[PDB]
């Protein structure tokens, strides 16, 4: 779906069921990659 | 909360739980502190979302009625505007939240203290995290409040490389991290109660936890130290 890696993200708010900002990759814009974030899904930067 | 017992009946009398519509049904999302008779301080990540909010002041069981709880909607949120969604550690983790009605305090509802603006805990404040959050990493919600002791990690020890290093900003507050109490999820947006010169203030509201669990033996429980937003509070509440 996405040529690279998603970065890891170590801490977690401590909510349940974050709001998520993206599904796939295809839901983020150029190196689109949709990945688990702080608070829920958000498009990074891959690696 | 992690590792705690369950909170005396009028022991933290601002603690209040946040809760969204759900279907018709209203769910427990977040913790939150009555800061004015028609105010509340959260977490930005609890209220950055459409949904419908409620609040409830007096409460301890959270599927009981225990008759001494008052439900109120929610009025106006105010999220802060340095605020980004997406970045929990960049902070500016706070939100105000203006009650669509004033609560009537009495000895289960009363306002909480805010401490004086850029005070500072010294390492090792006796404090207290309250809330109905997970009582096990990946656990189940509390129904009733429950409350742990959590001491404060200076900043100077928070931000050493085997604490949380570069992720803990100094307008963060850590507690805890003795890998035995901790908050957990549900308890965002909740007060962290501390003791300096005999009285109580609430100096953070919780944050974030370790992605590898609630309580992991140095990764303490991350809040937003209120101390740094005090006139950032002061304007919004006059203001709105």
């Amino acid at each position: 779906t996405k040529p690279g890696s998603c970065p890891i993200i170590l801490i977690r708010c401590a909510m349940l069921n974050p709001p998520n900002r993206c599904l796939k990759d295809t839901d983020c814009p150029g190196i689109k990659k949709c990945c688990e974030g702080s608070c829920g899904m958000a498009c990074f930067v891959p690696q | 909360v992690v590792g705690g017992t369950e909170a005396q009946r009028n022991s933290w009398p601002s603690q209040i739980s946040l809760q969204y519509r759900s279907g018709s049904s209203w769910a427990h999302t977040c913790g939150g502190t009555l800061i004015r008779q028609n105010w509340v301080m959260t977490a930005a990540h609890c209220v950055d979302r459409e949904l419908t909010f409620r609040v409830v002041v007096g409460e301890h069981n959270l599927n009981q009625n225990n008759g001494t709880e008052q439900y109120v909607g929610v009025q106006k949120i105010v999220v802060h505007p340095y605020w980004n969604t997406d970045d929990v550690a960049a902070g500016y983790d706070i939100a105000l939240l203006r009650l669509a009605q004033s609560v009537t305090l009495n000895s289960y509802v009363q306002l909480g203290v805010l401490p004086r603006a850029g005070t500072i805990l010294a390492n090792n404040s006796p404090c207290y995290i309250t809330g109905w959050g997970l009582t096990r990493t990946n656990g189940q919600l509390a129904q009733t409040l429950q409350q742990a002791y959590l001491p404060t990690v200076d900043y100077a020890i928070c931000s050493s490389s085997s604490y949380w290093g570069s992720t803990v900003k100094n307008s963060m507050v850590c507690a805890g991290g003795d890998g035995v109490r901790s908050g957990c999820q549900g308890d965002s947006g909740g007060p962290l109660h501390c003791l300096v010169n005999g009285q109580y203030a609430v100096h953070g509201v919780t944050s974030f936890v370790s992605r590898l669990g609630c309580n992991v033996t140095r990764k303490p429980t991350v809040f937003t130290r209120v101390s740094a937003y005090i006139s950032w509070i002061n304007n919004v509440i006059a203001s709105n």
